[PDB]
């Protein structure tokens, strides 16, 4: 299925994944297609951080959903 | 002598007391707290019952309120962890946690009325006859800034489409990758509307995170029906301008102060963690719009990152009186018995 990503410059990518994607392997999907090392990488769905090793499908995270890249520091 | 008492300062905590402040005078949430039933809840580890303390403090002391318990119940307990997550994110976890104790409760679904809007996330091919609308909630609006010159700018910015073609082409099913665009449609907008503002943004030219001070500007009354989809002459999308949470930093760190207007009257206070005093309007409002960048003092990084708005037909109901009666007399009496 596909998924879309907005990187940190406002770009939107699109993503070819799985449900039983770990978050991890999306990362390495990310890396593969934009360049984007994983450990730059910090996505944000439902207002939330996800973890590296839980699935697209624990996260609910459907076709045509989109996740950001957002900034390793961004709060205070 | 406001009769709004403040919030210790206990660390590097950053947002976190303005938030609690935010939500403290989110009257109808601050209430259905309060019924939550936490008396089975462990205090080391329940989010519930360490809201319910903080509130109950913040509307009975006369002295400033510490928050320990509570960030030991959801296990931020450094200040890498604050530095990490933004506000928002904060918001989130705290309101997705009391919504879930809420469910089967007399105040079950408080958080999605309060703070849940509907969009359409829509797809529309350009050169074949292909659309897919998806419905989406929301519970905060993220605005770029950079660039902007207000609220309305950050909307229209909010609203533009993206352009998926060259190796990014939607998946159309049996039409294959296609050309399309992606955009997002309002079709609600929530009584109480968390607006983030992008203070910091990734320079492409640079691989930094910056800091934007840019003068933004936005309104103590906001009107939004021109960007619903389908608007109700009885109920007008204005919004109500309740609180300014202000950074004065060009990192990540630094000073984090407050402005709200508690009753929605446009008589605004500077809640300094311990220290609450009366403000003028324009220190709440215009002196954090930014745009002091030829300024050598702090003025110069100090603006706003989160706007909170009410929808003035909704401003009653959000802003309904708390009383001692709202609290649980089994609640009043084990928080007691906890101090000492």
């Amino acid at each position: 299925m596909q998924i879309f990503v907005k990187t940190l410059t406002g770009k939107t990518i699109t993503l070819e994944v799985e449900p039983s994607d770990t978050i991890e392997n999306v990362k390495a999907k990310i890396q593969d297609k934009e360049g984007i090392p994983p450990d730059q990488q910090r996505l944000i769905f439902a207002g939330k951080q996800l973890e590296d090793g839980r699935t697209l499908s624990d996260y609910n995270i459907q076709k045509e959903s989109t996740l950001h890249l957002v900034l390793r520091l961004r709060g205070g | 002598h406001t009769g709004y008492v403040g919030l210790k300062n206990q660390g590097a905590t950053c947002y976190m007391n303005s938030l609690l402040q935010t939500l403290f005078f989110t009257n109808q949430l601050r209430k259905a707290v309060y019924m939550m039933p936490t008396e089975g809840d462990d205090s080391s580890k329940s989010v519930p019952l360490a809201l319910q303390r903080v509130f109950y403090e913040l509307q009975h002391s006369d002295k400033p309120v510490g928050t320990k318990k509570l960030t030991k119940s959801f296990g931020w307990e450094t200040l890498d962890s604050f530095m990490q997550h933004d506000v928002q994110e904060l918001c989130r976890k705290l309101l997705d946690n009391v919504e879930n104790k809420m469910k089967g409760t007399c105040v079950e679904g408080t958080i999605p009325k309060l703070f849940r809007g509907k969009m359409v996330s829509y797809i529309q091919c350009k050169e074949v006859d292909y659309r897919s609308d998806r419905r989406e909630d929301y519970y905060d609006i993220q605005l770029s800034i950079k660039g902007k010159k207000n609220i309305f700018e950050s909307f229209v910015d909010y609203v533009a489409v993206e352009q998926l073609d060259g190796d990014n082409k939607y998946d159309a099913g049996e039409h294959g990758l296609q050309e399309a665009e992606k955009g997002v449609k309002f079709l609600t907008l929530p009584p109480v509307l968390h607006l983030q503002l992008m203070r910091f943004m990734y320079d492409p030219q640079t691989d930094q995170n910056i800091k934007i001070n840019d003068r933004f500007e936005f309104p103590e009354q906001l009107p939004l029906d021109e960007f619903l989809q389908k608007t109700d002459p009885k109920d007008p999308a204005n919004y109500i301008l309740h609180a300014v949470l202000v950074h004065s930093g060009d990192n990540h760190g630094g000073h984090y102060v407050v402005y709200l207007n508690p009753k929605g009257d446009g008589k605004w206070c500077k809640f300094d963690d311990d220290v609450v005093s009366r403000c003028t309007k324009e220190e709440a409002i215009e002196h954090n719009y930014g745009g002091h960048d030829d300024d050598l003092s702090v003025r110069h990084c100090t603006n706003a990152y989160m706007l909170v708005y009410i929808r003035e037909s909704k401003l009653s109901e959000v802003l309904q009186a708390v009383t001692d009666h709202d609290i649980p007399q089994q609640l009043v009496e084990r928080l007691q018995e906890e101090k000492r």
